[PDB]
């Protein structure tokens, strides 16, 4: 909550030329995080990210092998808010988007899952969000990038052409297989004027025209493209020059927000 | 004959059960009280009706049940007489009497009787007195019985319930606050139904006169 | 002088409103005392056998019906499920329908006293009416053996059917229209044929073939509703009459004592209600009330195809 | 459900360019409605919306409106709940951009829209996005609610914009699927889409007075 | 004298004026007096009132209530005369000799006697704690310790206005007491130890129980027995 | 058909009969998201608890002139097991049965009276599971109300016991559990008295006593570790600052 | 911009063109209360009303109300 | 002093007087809390060591109003409780009674606003009760909001300071911090526009950048847990112009180098 | 010149030309043309242009060829009695009815109120404003049952529960209540009934005091003007 001269006064340091921010920060800078990985023994992969303003997320991969005839797709996410209601709206969203960009054909290589030529594994994704000050859908993509590039599964050791004459699969009891999957990342931009912001803060998007939710995967921008309200007393239209901005400043900054997540 | 018992329960205002053959029904009243803000009127009273089965949880063939009770005991109560408050009047059936997947006749004249006597037992105002009988109709004899047996309504043709208004020392009819009819009639069948059902419900409050005159007497000096 | 819109006194005071209007010959609704309102329909294009020749293959709708009546809008579709069946007049004979009910009126949640009372009395008329009987749900099973079909001219299997209702700017009660549009939905159900391929059987239903339902056509029964008022002295502008299809706000906030029909174009009667909580109700008005609907269930019998 | 009637818990269910009309102003118990009818060859569409406001609301006191946007199917169930949240989310994000929300201090508009018929006669909920747009635009200009312009929309390859100013800013952006190199002809082509739609909607409000 | 019901015919000349009693309306539309209670008529510048029995109580002027504080606010008490019922108020000016500098000193969770002064049908019901019509002040203010009873209506007009019931009567022959009688269905006793106390509100209870005002004697003496 | 105690005294997991699993805990570790907060580990149990408040009362039907009002709310993941829950948790009789009985447990101890016209919350998180959780809890919570300042009387310690035959087995875990009866305590400060006392399967009668006494050591041991953690934070903190 | 230059933006901007289905067509389709008005929608006044009675009642009406007494001595103290 | 926990035995004397944070049985005084016991006279008490913000008369806030009531404001401050504003507390532009103003009280004070105020007394749970009848309180503008925890804010006589730049700095007592451009009003210190909404229209941008560095270094100070005086914060804002970007000074390590940094030269 | 009819965002004249302002159904929008910053004032509404003087001119838009607020007349329904105040809920805004939909019907038979049902306990509090027939409410307070002696005055003796008044709008209030005012010659109470609601309805014959015609009684209300 804030009141009309602090808005004010916020909005004509963002819509400037140069762009001022709060904090100082220029217009494609991201703020510190910390990463811990593989801090939940009973399942396959984990990890938690902390924010530096208190914002934190667990997520954890459960496996389970199915029939891959009757089932459609291998990834499923679910997504759990604290302090929100199961049938929320934002959850919803979130959770509709977050199994858009993981589907089957979307850059994710699934063929890496095919256990036998009748099997597969199936990914279960589950996401807990303990404290969060703005919309935490980059948040929970970095998330699910962290631990899907630290997670192990078990190793067949039993046939693998069973079209004719079908064994129950069985696995080696000691050993596991990383898994190599490839996972994109999802970006949020703020608009304010006619300038284009990364990772906006909590105040910044109080004073934000509009939004943008842009994914990314292996070099390439990826399907799933949004136009967002980040909040309901400012929300106004803009321009089509802004969003091949965006589009731009993704393509050129994604790859070193990459190597940060490295390892 | 019908059993009926005034006063049974401890902590409401008023009670009776009512028993009629096989049908068995306890209902309670409590009231005038303070209502909610939503259950609220103006200038008279209001009610809240609950029904609940023998057997099972409450489903969408209460709501009926209490939609029709209520229809039936919204015209007996001088309601002005208490602006804004509430009366809470809840009934329990205890044995139906009848099959309960096909009908609920039975079921709601004994409603009825059980919560005119409860009002009557907790010092509500009422504007007269009422009564209420189940009809039915049977194959083939076409003859029209009044309070049938369960092996009579299965083989019955239509099915009525009737409930009337009697005022002047239970001797005149005032209105009919409620027919029901269901099934394959015709309009001589129909007003036959209608003069045979004012002397058997004529009958009915007399007896139920006695039984409130033995009941009350004694509590008063 | 100080004057309020029809609408703002139908809110404020509709008895006034109602003993104004009636003096002078008319109602709040600008109709005469015994006059119906308008019926027109439009049957069976919402399903999957609409289009004789191409069959729809999305859609499982098995019948369907569009009504209108003055300003409101009722429209009613019907589906099917089957069931293993394991283990005269008489009522233990026939079988019903299971509506649901939506009434459209600015509000999320869940049912209101409305919907559940119109779908429970939807149910249940139509079992008390012997219209559908439980031998014209059976199902005549086939074989498909190498891939054909064959169908005859062990366990045993019923259809069972479901009814979905909307009704659109409703003005007052509607039973009577659901009701209405319901039996003219019925008239234009197909059932589809059916065949088979601790022990695991799937019943399959075909993809084009299927029969007509049969149902007591002499059975049909049509709906309306009546309303009895007291006239006041004071109020009439410069004895008890009897109006006929209730509508609008006054005449719904103010009249009491209420008649509902179901009737027959045989000459018998299937439903009858009465309630006073008004006016008191006499032998003369119930005659007159049976007379009326003896001639609108003629009317809307023999009124389309 | 102690609240409807299901039937037997044993049972199992059975297995087996555009040309448009725009008319408001029909359901009486209600603020404002539409209804949208379109028809190309291999597809055919019918919608209809109401508004319901402004009307009291539950809660403290707010200094601007509030909208409130409700999706249900018709006939078919051909869409879950997820989705149906997720174009209203959409929806709602496009429509608090032209209400004047801050002419309504402490008060609610809802807004419902009606999927009744939609027929393949020769990726599926975003072609129906457009047509929705259309229909709440003209509910709400018939309920008399303030606009600041007129909202359409134009679909392209499962792209889908929406336009204000002649087709000069952008208010709603969605994109599934598609090619990834194509972003100036879909933008062409809906703007092209838009403008249709936007004369179209402008006669309707101008002939039925 | 006689027995009657809700819609019989009322026994009373229409010419002679008749004053109107608990159980009797007069219909606002037709100006028709009519009875709406069951029990007996009694007609006595005459006036005519049916008795009937009842459990519930409505506020009315004149009427000796005992009351529990339920809230303080700026200016007066909130008072609870009967669970699930709306409450009534009680001014801080209602206590003799008061003054803005002199002040009452009761808490939430206090015993009241006081007297019903106002009943208007479109407000909230007023108790003060003096009889402003005598300027009398009897028993009025804080019940400390002590007991309370539940009864009906009619037991507690027997108890207050008949002085030919037996019961204070029996009881003071067993032990020394004090009491407090209110028509809304409320009794309340004390005595100097804490058995005699009991044995009242056991004797108290059991009597009211009953119906036959000759077997209290027994009761009374079984019970002052049964404490030892 | 396996060794739950072995003739040699011996256990599943290495341990003998009256003898606790590790116990780690952690205080102040969400300084941003509550007043108090901790992290416990119980063998292999995990649980994160946040402790918001005493603040002002969300609706002003929530509030009482007296004293505060206490909530509890209780999260179970769906994968703080081996397999995965197939639906939520959140409204099940258990976890309500659960949350009413710890409400109840720290009303009595926790001096509400204090703080009137105020409200305070508590969540908890429960990211593994593996037997005995109920005492886990208990501890979670007396760790997070001590680290937000707020007065109270005593300690209270949980703990778990089971009967196999005629043998008291000290803090069971999920396979024992599944094998034999258990018993759940709450005891408050050093003293006998009991604020919880749990029972859900079997037992006979004239075997109960034993299985109490056992079980009241075992959550003196408790309470003395919890101390120990507390006055070594407390001696850190003030060191230096 | 000028004047004359806002107007012709102004009329440029300002542009649009001004020009079968069985649904539509199923659902968009097609003296006494103008005589009495006044008395059908005015306030109550009774049918049995003799003249002198609304006569009377109309009199009072055009006469100062309460609060019009006290306003017009205020006038004095508060110029 | 001596740490104590809860249940913990303090003293078996009985000659002591207990205050806060004990309980007693005869002449036995337990512990409530964790904290430190502290002795003034014949008193004993236990001082927590962790809690929330306590009012005092006299003290120098910041809040944020909270309910719009009647003849009221709540202010939310940070405490247990809201505090309570009156509208006869405040200065009114016009007037009192006037032949309004109770019921447009939104027109000067609406939800969300900051302001500043002081602690006029205590109610008897604690609450407090503000006044703004002063020129130096009213309503903040033209500047940025920062929180700190207000057990870091060193108890002074003066909170009002000016810094170099030509900014302004507010302490509250409460934790809460004000930064903002100096006026005509804060150099003299060394009637319709006092509740306007509006900012200066001349605000520069080497304000806006001194705003922002004055903002990181509080944070910084705050991350390394060392108590905020002015001249620490000068001290701290000279000692930063190594880095030529503002955006720098957000680094875990840039901040601990600096709160050392100003560690060290105070020792020495 | 001006134009004639109006639509959602259509242009209707620049800043100047005499200083142009926005009235009810009017805007103003920053529009970019040829590269050049333009002013102008925009329509919300589909109706007619009028301007008057007010040099400054006001540009309205009118609906043909709602929402309370301050100033406005409303006519409402009164609830509840106390010594300090009237409670009042809205029934009409402007000879407007509001809502359109009153809920009558919805809680089947009976005399219910509009929240006295079954589905009151099952609103969606998360996924609407308010359920199904909900009004707004209102508070007269003593002091402004008129404008003089506004000390002396029982309210008992003004209004009953059940009647009809006509009021005007002060202020918005609370998110609960607004604040109403009936000190006017032409404001109070318009419709009653006798016998608190039991009885038929009375006409105002002074300024004071109603009669009920059936039988010659009379009762004492705070009479809003007729003709």
């Amino acid at each position: 909550s804030l009141s009309v001269a602090e808005k004010s006064y916020l909005y004509d340091s963002l819509a400037s030329t140069p762009s001022i921010r709060p904090d100082g920060r220029l217009p494609h800078q991201f703020r510190p995080i910390e990463i811990f990985t593989d801090f939940l023994p009973s399942s396959n992969g984990s990890s938690r990210i902390i924010a530096s303003d208190g914002s934190e997320c667990i997520v954890s991969i459960k496996s389970k092998v199915v029939d891959h005839h009757v089932e459609n797709e291998l990834l499923q996410v679910d997504v759990d808010i604290a302090g929100q209601r199961d049938d929320a709206l934002v959850v919803e969203t979130i959770t509709s988007l977050l199994n858009k960009v993981l589907k089957s054909g979307s850059g994710v290589d699934s063929s890496k899952l095919q256990l036998t030529k009748k099997y597969s594994f199936k990914i279960f994704v589950d996401v807990l969000v303990i404290s969060s000050h703005s919309h935490p859908i980059s948040l929970i993509s970095f998330a699910i990038y962290s631990a899907l590039n630290s997670t192990y599964l078990p190793k067949l050791i039993s046939a693998f052409d069973d079209l004719e004459v079908e064994e129950l699969p069985t696995f080696h009891d000691y050993d596991m297989v990383k898994l190599d999957i490839n996972p994109p990342l999802v970006f949020i931009l703020a608009v304010v004027g006619n300038n284009m912001l990364l990772d906006p803060a909590a105040n910044e998007s109080e004073v934000a025209n509009n939004g943008l939710i842009i994914s990314w995967s292996n070099g390439k921008i990826t399907s799933p493209i949004r136009s967002v309200a980040l909040n309901d007393s400012n929300v106004k239209s803009f321009k089509p020059h802004l969003l091949k901005q965006g589009l731009a400043m993704v393509e050129k900054y994604a790859p070193d927000v990459v190597r940060s997540l490295e390892n | 004959s019908v059993q009926a018992e005034i006063g049974i329960l401890d902590h409401v205002d008023g009670s009776s059960e009512f028993v009629s053959q096989d049908t068995k029904v306890i209902c309670s009243v409590t009231g005038p009280i303070e209502p909610k803000a939503r259950q609220e009127l103006p200038t008279q009273l209001a009610l809240e009706i609950i029904v609940r089965p023998a057997k099972g949880v409450a489903t969408t063939r209460e709501k009926v049940l209490e939609d029709k009770l209520r229809a039936v005991l919204t015209p007996l109560i001088t309601r002005h007489c208490y602006p804004r408050q509430l009366c809470q009047i809840t009934c329990q059936i205890l044995e139906s009497g009848e099959d309960e997947a096909e009908f609920s006749l039975r079921e709601l004249s004994c409603c009825i009787n059980a919560a005119f006597l409860a009002l009557v037992d907790a010092g509500i105002a009422l504007n007269s007195m009422c009564a209420s009988i189940p009809i039915a109709i049977i194959k083939d004899t076409s003859d029209i019985i009044v309070d049938p047996t369960a092996e009579q309504l299965k083989i019955s043709l239509s099915v009525h319930t009737l409930a009337l208004e009697f005022v002047n020392g239970g001797k005149v009819v005032k209105n009919v606050l409620l027919l029901d009819s269901n099934g394959d009639f015709n309009e001589d069948q129909l007003f036959s139904l209608l003069e045979l059902g004012e002397q058997k419900c004529q009958e009915l409050v007399t007896n139920i006169r006695r039984i409130i005159q033995d009941n009350i007497s004694p509590r008063l000096v | 002088p100080i004057t309020f819109p029809p609408e703002v006194l139908a809110r404020i005071s509709p008895e006034l409103s109602l003993q104004r209007h009636l003096s002078l010959g008319i109602r709040p609704c600008l109709r005469k005392y015994e006059e119906f309102r308008d019926v027109a329909i439009e049957n069976n294009t919402l399903s999957r056998y609409a289009d004789a020749g191409n069959i729809d293959t999305k859609n499982n709708i098995l019948g369907s019906n569009v009504l209108k009546s003055g300003k409101t809008i009722v429209i009613t579709s019907i589906t099917g499920g089957i069931i293993e069946e394991t283990s005269e007049d008489i009522i233990a004979n026939y079988a019903s329908v299971y509506p649901v009910v939506e009434v459209e009126r600015g509000r999320v949640g869940a049912c209101t006293d409305e919907e559940m009372t119109i779908s429970q009395k939807l149910h249940d008329s139509i079992l008390h009416s012997r219209i559908l009987p439980k031998k014209a749900l059976k199902v005549k099973a086939g074989v498909r053996s190498a891939f054909s079909v064959l169908y005859p001219d062990k366990r045993k299997w019923s259809y069972v059917l479901y009814a979905k209702i909307v009704v659109l700017s409703r003005t007052g009660p509607v039973f009577d229209l659901c009701w209405n549009s319901l039996m003219y939905a019925l008239q234009s159900v197909k059932l589809p044929r059916a065949f088979i391929d601790r022990e695991t059987y799937e019943i399959i239903c075909d993809q084009t073939k299927s029969v007509p339902l049969m149902i007591n056509a002499k059975n049909i029964a049509f709906a309306s509703n009546y309303g009895i008022v007291e006239l006041d002295p004071e109020c009439q502008l410069q004895n008890t009459v009897l109006i006929a299809d209730l509508d609008t706000e006054a005449e719904e906030t103010s009249i009491h004592s209420t008649i509902s029909i179901l009737a027959a174009p045989s000459g018998n009667y299937k439903q009858l209600t009465l309630m006073g909580g008004g006016a008191k109700i006499t032998p003369e008005m119930i005659k007159r009330s049976l007379l009326l609907s003896r001639v609108r269930a003629d009317d809307l019998s023999t009124r389309f195809n | 459900d102690r609240r409807r009637l299901l039937g037997p818990a044993a049972a199992k269910p059975m297995a087996f360019e555009q040309e448009l009309s725009l008319h408001t102003g029909f359901i009486e118990n209600c603020n404002g409605s539409a209804l949208v009818e379109a028809r190309s060859l291999g597809h055919q569409t019918s919608l209809i919306t109401a508004v319901y406001g402004p009307r009291s609301i539950r809660g403290s006191f707010t200094s601007q409106g509030t909208i409130s946007i409700q999706l249900k199917n018709g006939l078919l169930e051909k869409y879950n709940t997820n989705e149906l949240k997720e174009v209203s989310s959409f929806l709602m994000g496009i429509f608090n951009s032209v209400v004047n929300l801050s002419r309504y201090p402490k008060s609610g508009i809802d807004i419902f829209v009606y999927l009744t018929y939609d027929k393949d006669l020769t990726s599926q909920i975003s072609s129906l996005i457009p047509h929705c747009i259309t229909s709440i635009t003209l509910a709400l200009a018939d309920a008399g609610i303030e606009l600041v312009d007129m909202a359409g929309a134009g679909e392209a390859n499962g792209t889908v914009v929406s336009f204000i100013k002649n087709g000069e800013e952008i208010v709603g952006f969605w994109k599934d699927d598609g090619d990834d190199e194509d972003l100036l002809e879909c933008l062409d082509r809906c703007k092209e889409q838009y403008n249709r739609y936007r004369d179209l909607m402008i006669s309707c409000l101008m002939n039925q007075e | 004298s006689t027995f009657i019901f809700p819609g019989d015919s009322f026994p009373v000349d229409p010419t002679t004026p008749v004053k109107l009693g608990p159980g009797i309306y007069c219909d606002p539309n037709t100006q028709e007096i009519r009875p709406v209670n069951t029990g007996v008529l009694h007609v006595s510048v005459q006036t005519a009132y049916i008795d009937y029995s009842s459990k519930r109580y409505i506020p009315s002027v004149n009427d000796f209530v005992i009351g529990v504080i339920i809230g303080t606010f700026s200016d007066s008490y909130k008072v609870s005369l009967q669970n699930f019922s709306s409450s009534v108020s009680l001014s801080y000016m209602a206590f003799p000799n008061a003054s803005k500098k002199n002040r009452p000193t009761l808490q939430v969770g206090d015993l009241v006697y006081a007297r019903v002064c106002t009943a208007e049908k479109e407000l909230e019901a007023e108790i003060e704690c003096f009889d402003s019509t005598t300027g009398r002040d009897a028993g009025f203010g804080i019940l400390e310790d002590g007991m309370i009873i539940d009864v009906n209506l009619n037991f507690a007009r027997q108890l207050l206005f008949n002085n030919d019931f037996p019961l204070l009567k029996v009881l003071a022959a067993h032990t020394k007491f004090e009491v407090a009688i209110g028509l809304n269905g409320k009794i309340w006793v004390k005595c100097e130890e804490l058995s005699n106390t009991l044995a009242c509100y056991r004797t108290i209870m059991e009597c009211c129980q009953k119906n036959d005002t000759a077997a209290f004697k027994d009761i009374a003496k079984r019970q002052f027995k049964e404490i030892l | 058909r396996l060794e739950i105690y072995s003739p040699e005294g011996l256990r599943l997991d290495g341990r003998r009969w009256n003898e606790l699993r590790r116990f780690e805990s952690s205080i102040n570790t969400h300084p941003h998201a509550a007043d108090g907060s901790s992290y416990m580990e119980q063998g292999n149990n995990k649980i994160i608890t946040l402790v918001k408040g005493p603040k002002e009362p969300r609706l002003k039907s929530q509030m009482d002139t007296s004293k505060a009002l206490l909530n509890v709310s209780v999260n179970i993941t769906k994968f703080s097991k081996f397999e995965r829950s197939k639906s939520s948790h959140k409204n099940e009789r258990r976890v309500l049965e659960i949350q009413t009985s710890l409400v109840r447990m720290f009303e009595k101890n926790v001096m509400l009276n204090i703080y009137p016209r105020t409200v305070i919350d508590i969540e908890i998180h429960v990211l593994e599971q593996d037997g005995g959780i109920m005492g886990s809890l208990i501890n979670g919570i007396t760790l997070a109300l001590i680290d937000a300042g707020i007065s109270m009387f005593d300690y209270i310690s949980g703990i778990s016991v089971g009967l196999y035959d005629t043998t008291p087995l000290l803090d069971t875990n999920s396979l024992e559990e599944n094998a034999m009866s258990t018993v759940t305590l709450g005891v408050v400060g050093k003293s006998e008295k009991l604020s919880l006392l749990l029972v859900e399967d079997k037992i006979p009668l004239d075997r109960l006593e034993n299985v109490l006494a056992i079980g009241i050591a075992g959550a003196h041991r408790v309470r003395d570790l919890m101390d120990e953690e507390l006055r070594k934070h407390a001696q850190k903190r003030v060191s230096n600052a | 911009l000028n004047l004359e230059e806002s107007w012709k933006a102004i009329k440029e901007m300002n542009h649009y063109c001004f020009l079968d289905f069985a649904f539509t067509n199923f659902i968009i389709k097609d003296l006494s209360l103008k005589k009495h008005n006044n008395e059908l929608l005015g306030i109550f006044v009774p049918c049995n009303l003799p003249k002198t009675t609304r006569k009377v009642a109309i009199e009072n009406f055009n006469r100062p109300s309460p609060d019009d007494i006290i306003q017009s001595a205020q006038l004095n103290a508060f110029n | 002093s001596q740490i104590v926990t809860p249940g913990e035995l303090v003293t078996d004397d009985p000659i002591w007087m207990r205050g806060h944070g004990t309980y007693f049985l005869d002449n036995m005084t337990y512990s409530s809390v964790a904290g430190t016991v502290s002795r003034v006279n014949r008193l004993l008490s236990v001082i927590p060591l962790k809690g929330r913000y306590a009012p005092e008369t006299g003290d120098h806030v910041v809040g944020r109003i909270a309910e719009v009531g009647n003849k009221r404001w709540k202010v939310d401050i940070g405490g247990k409780q809201h505090a309570v504003l009156m509208l006869g507390s405040v200065n009114l532009p016009g007037g009192i009674l006037r032949r309004s103003d109770e019921l447009q009280m939104r027109s000067f004070l609406k939800e969300g606003d900051l302001l500043n105020a002081e602690v006029q007394s205590l109610f008897q749970d604690g609450s407090a009760s503000l006044h703004t009848r002063s020129l130096k309180y009213g309503k903040l503008r033209n500047g940025m909001f920062c929180q700190v925890p207000s057990s870091l804010i060193v108890r002074a006589k003066n909170h009002t300071h000016n810094l170099p730049g030509n900014i302004t700095v507010v302490l509250g007592v409460n934790g809460y911090i004000w930064l903002r451009k100096t006026s005509q009003m804060d150099l003299a210190r060394d009637s319709w526009q006092i509740y306007s909404d509006e900012n200066d229209p001349s605000i520069s941008n080497n304000i806006r950048q001194a705003i922002c560095r004055y903002a990181n270094v509080i944070k910084a100070l705050a991350f390394c847990e060392i108590g905020i005086t002015q001249q620490r914060i000068v001290s701290a804002y000279e000692a930063s112009m190594v880095y030529s970007n503002v955006g720098e000074l957000i680094e875990k390590n840039v901040m601990e180098s600096i709160g050392s940094d100003i560690l060290t030269a105070e020792k020495m | 010149q001006f134009p004639e009819i109006a639509y959602p965002g259509k242009l209707i004249c620049p800043q100047y030309g005499f200083n142009y302002v926005p009235g009810p159904g009017t805007k103003l929008i920053q529009y970019e043309h040829n590269g050049r910053t333009l002013e102008a004032i925009t329509a919300t509404l589909v109706g007619t242009v009028r301007c008057e003087e007010e040099k400054n001119i006001l540009v309205s838009v009118l609906p043909g060829t709602n929402l309370p607020k301050e100033g406005d007349i409303v006519l409402t329904r009164v609830t509840r009695l106390s010594l300090q105040r009237a409670n009042v809920e809205i029934l009409a805004v402007e000879d407007k009815p509001s809502p359109i939909d009153s809920g009558i019907g919805s809680n089947g038979s009976g005399i219910v109120a509009a929240g006295g049902g079954s589905g009151a306990a099952t609103f969606s509090v998360s996924q609407a404003s308010s359920d199904l027939g909900e009004t707004f409410r209102g508070i007269i307070r003593s002091q402004d049952v008129r404008s003089t002696d506004r000390d002396r005055v029982k309210v008992i003796e003004c209004f009953k529960p059940g009647d009809i008044v006509r009021a005007q709008v002060l202020s918005l209030g609370d998110g609960t209540n607004y604040y109403l005012t009936t000190a006017r010659n032409d404001l109070g109470v318009v419709f009653a009934r006798a016998a608190n609601g039991a009885g038929g309805l009375m006409y105002a014959t002074d300024w004071q005091m109603m009669t009920s015609p059936v039988t010659g009684a009379t009762e004492k209300r705070k009479c809003a003007k007729p003709f």
